[PDB]
């Protein structure tokens, strides 16, 4: 029942001993005796993996979380914890970064998060593009590492949706000379941009396109979680789709999220059978979780009736359980909001979405 | 040494004059008394009358010493009150304000070597009681090309009736969390009116233009309840 | 969001790294705001010095960068300031706080926190608090003849203030110059009634927030 935690931040372990010491035994009913622990992140990267792998596995812990935005790897994700624990069965919660290649089950055995990847934001965008026939739309992702995979669930989305797109496909990871696309899209069906790269490779397209004078109307532009923070927000056009999603953007709170599913995947498996501590993690020990795809099957297979988000229908890929979003609008950076995504269907709240093009009705898209 | 002159001629909210009476000044216009209670009751009675030597130093006249000792009247200023006291309370009963008896009265600690100072009630009007208000203006001066041109600009609001207490830089412009664009600039103060100016260096560039929708501000005062803020968009040069 | 204590130091050296306490307290630092310290001196208009991202990339300009080495402390959400060399200019009201970008109006204070660049010198020396009484034989007016006489002490960045100050009923900001002696006589007074002189005395609570020096009387 021995439960480990890797966070770097003094604030994240404050966060961690709060919400294992009090509100712990709420999720469900069972009197619950886990052992909470944290081990703090070395600046070196082969350093923090041999402390994970000589006290995690070493002192049968069944579940973990990686919050901490300055990881040692200088690559925000986490890659030596979940490299080393991978081979137990592990599920190493990896909330702290948003790759869609490191969300998906074929190179990373156990990895999950409460953080919706590319995949997830992409299958938003998808879902909020049937809603006013978006069929005809163009992808201006320049990223190649995810936005590869991005690019594939989208056209996977639009054959699956009985048509196809017309550009789908990368030019340059931040380029300069993409005027040429521009003005053939002047030309084309819809203006809805499709942008899921970094900072810097979505700033150089910002800029691109308002030295071209790109801001006209019919322009719905799809960001993500980090792709508007800091400088950006002034090279994208006033009125860009900022997706938010509950418990995402505070630590504290997604940390508190991601212990809520930890005791709630916990209580689960309490309510089953077969329960069986992982192997330790001793020197010539090269040992198997038994229990590792009935975990998987548990944690992603499954529903949660309670916890944190108090949702249902979890994914099947544990990558954010559909819920209710938190889009707030970027209009000359004001607190206006449009359109939010209800996990099932975009319910339109009280204020209406405005465009940048000028009015706020359906614009010339 | 432990007392100097001060930035404005008002003690104000935070001076460093700890003789003075009211924060602001006294509420005499003519023909009342104004008592300039400038007690101490410091190590200064070394066996005899307490030396205190007020003066004034309004502009144009230089500072004369009115009464020596508060004992004894000195040659040289009319006797147009009534100055006595001996230990720690000094009677200064200033009854006739008139137009020469209208300047900060610098309580001099006379058994200090050092020339110090005190007092700074000025004997003017105050229009921060229920009765007196001051309100001042409510329209916003455009910065100019140049200022938006060089990155640092400044937009200058026009506030001509208000006091250096009285300066609301509490501002509200949906939700906004930032610290610090403006400061407490004051001028020189009329005895008609009190007539001061506000000014402000806010820094405000062509992309920070860009990207700034409104500019509603508070200029809500005690006596400006209703301020018409203008909520100007860009453009405005 | 108003948690955001700016804490500053009064007893560094002059001429030497300023380590200014940035208290963070509040929403998580995500590259968010412009989290910069505005210096504010009279003479002078503020230069836009950067911001800082989610782990820290010291995005401030490049002429105040190699001087002026900003820190990033995320373990503790509070980092610190390498400001060397302190000149006249650069010893002002700092703002250090987060910053929408934009410039849309700030919500804080407007008065700042003073880092005076001093020492165990003559500036500051022990409170010589002094027997005030209150005259009920005088009338100044409609005011009264309150106050403290509180001398020799931390000068005007000291945090002296009313009685228990709940209500600040005549706490307000008045531009002030600071003394060539270093011994300042800031004596804080609310306006009090006339009938409240002589009745009730008021002496301002004189507290050091640098020396810790809680004596006033």
């Amino acid at each position: 029942v021995n439960i480990g935690a890797v966070l770097s931040t003094r604030k994240h372990e404050q966060m961690f001993r709060e919400a294992v010491n009090q509100a712990n035994k709420r999720h469900g009913s069972w009197k619950i005796q886990l052992n909470a622990t944290s081990v703090t992140h070395k600046p070196n990267a082969i350093q923090m993996a041999l402390s994970v792998c000589e006290d995690l596995i070493s002192s049968q812990v069944y579940a973990i979380l990686v919050s901490h935005p300055p990881t040692p790897n200088d690559h925000f994700t986490p890659t030596p914890v979940s490299y080393t624990a991978g081979f137990y069965r592990i599920p190493v919660l990896g909330l702290t970064t948003r790759m869609s290649i490191y969300s998906d089950k074929s190179i990373h055995l156990s990895f999950l998060r409460t953080v919706p990847p590319y995949s997830h934001q992409s299958s938003v965008w998808f879902e909020m593009m049937r809603v006013y026939n978006w069929n005809h739309i163009i992808l201006l992702v320049s990223d190649d590492h995810e936005g590869r995979a991005a690019q594939k669930r989208l056209e996977t989305l639009l054959e699956e949706r009985e048509s196809k797109a017309e550009k789908v496909l990368q030019f340059d990871p931040g380029t300069k000379n993409v005027t040429a696309l521009l003005m053939e899209a002047r030309e084309l069906e819809a203006r809805v941009i499709i942008l899921s790269a970094s900072e810097d490779d979505a700033a150089t397209v910002y800029r691109a396109a308002a030295m071209l004078n790109m801001t006209g109307s019919g322009y719905v532009w799809l960001v993500g979680e980090r792709e508007i923070s800091g400088n950006a927000l002034r090279y994208a056009p006033d009125g860009i789709i900022g997706l938010q999603l509950i418990n995402g953007k505070n630590e504290s709170a997604h940390i508190s999220d991601a212990v809520g599913v930890v005791a709630q995947a916990v209580h689960e498996l309490l309510e089953k059978e077969n329960i069986t501590d992982p192997p330790r993690g001793c020197v010539g020990n090269t040992n198997i979780w038994k229990t590792g795809p009935l975990f998987k099957r548990v944690l992603m297979s499954s529903k949660y009736a309670d916890g944190v988000t108090g949702r249902v229908e979890f994914n099947e890929d544990g990558d954010r359980k559909f819920a209710n979003y938190s889009i707030m609008n970027l209009q000359n950076r004001k607190l206006v909001q449009v359109g939010i995504y209800n996990g099932t269907h975009v319910i339109p709240n009280d204020r209406k979405i405005i465009w940048p093009g000028g009015e706020t009705e359906k614009p010339r898209g | 040494d432990i007392q100097w002159v001060l930035l404005l001629w008002v003690p104000g909210s935070t001076g460093d004059i700890v003789l003075t009476q009211s924060p602001a000044s006294l509420a005499v216009s003519l023909g009342q008394r104004a008592t300039i209670s400038c007690k101490a009751s410091q190590s200064v009675d070394y066996d005899g009358n307490s030396y205190m030597n007020w003066y004034q130093q309004k502009p144009g006249q230089p500072p004369k010493l009115l009464i020596y000792a508060a004992s004894n009247l000195e040659s040289g200023i009319p006797a147009r009150f009534s100055g006595s006291g001996s230990g720690t309370d000094f009677t200064l009963n200033i009854h006739p304000v008139e137009e020469e008896d209208a300047a900060t009265y610098y309580c001099q600690q006379g058994n200090e070597d050092p020339p110090t100072f005190g007092g700074g009630t000025k004997l003017e009007i105050k229009r921060a009681d229920a009765r007196t208000v001051a309100a001042p203006s409510v329209f916003i001066f455009p910065p100019s090309d140049e200022q938006l041109k060089s990155g640092t600009a400044s937009v200058v609001c026009l506030l001509n009736n208000f006091y250096p207490r009285e300066a609301k830089v509490q501002w509200k412009v949906d939700n906004a969390l930032q610290s610090g664009n403006s400061q407490e600039s004051v001028t020189e103060q009329d005895s008609k009116d009190s007539t001061y100016s506000l000014s402000s260096t806010l820094t405000l560039s062509k992309a920070d233009y860009e990207k700034h929708k409104v500019y509603a501000c508070e200029v809500t005062h005690q006596g400006l309840s209703s301020p018409v803020t203008k909520s100007f968009n860009r453009g405005e040069c | 969001d108003v948690q955001l204590q700016e804490s500053g130091p009064g007893l560094v050296k002059p001429s030497q790294s300023l380590s200014l306490t940035c208290t963070v307290t509040g929403y998580s630092i995500t590259s968010d705001y412009a989290w910069n310290w505005i210096r504010q001196f009279p003479g002078n208009k503020l230069e836009w010095m950067g911001y800082i991202s989610y782990s820290g990339s010291t995005g401030y300009n490049p002429s105040l960068k190699s001087r002026i080495s900003i820190t990033r402390d995320t373990s503790k959400n509070q980092f610190f300031l390498q400001l060397n060399s302190v000149t006249t200019e650069d010893t002002a009201t700092y703002y250090c706080a987060r910053l929408y970008y934009g410039f849309y109006g700030m919500d804080y204070w407007g008065q700042g926190t003073s880092v005076t660049v001093s020492s165990a010198k003559t500036t500051t020396k022990g409170p010589s608090v002094f027997p005030l009484a209150p005259s009920s034989k005088s009338t100044s007016g409609g005011t009264a003849a309150l106050g403290c006489l509180v001398k020799d002490y931390f000068p005007e960045p000291v945090t002296v203030s009313w009685n228990s100050g709940a209500l600040t009923s005549g706490v307000h900001t008045f531009p002030a110059v600071l003394q060539s002696s270093g011994l300042y006589s800031l004596s804080s007074v609310v306006t009090v009634p006339s009938s409240s002189l002589g009745t009730q005395t008021y002496i301002c609570n004189v507290n050091h927030k640098p020396s810790n020096t809680k004596v006033d009387k």
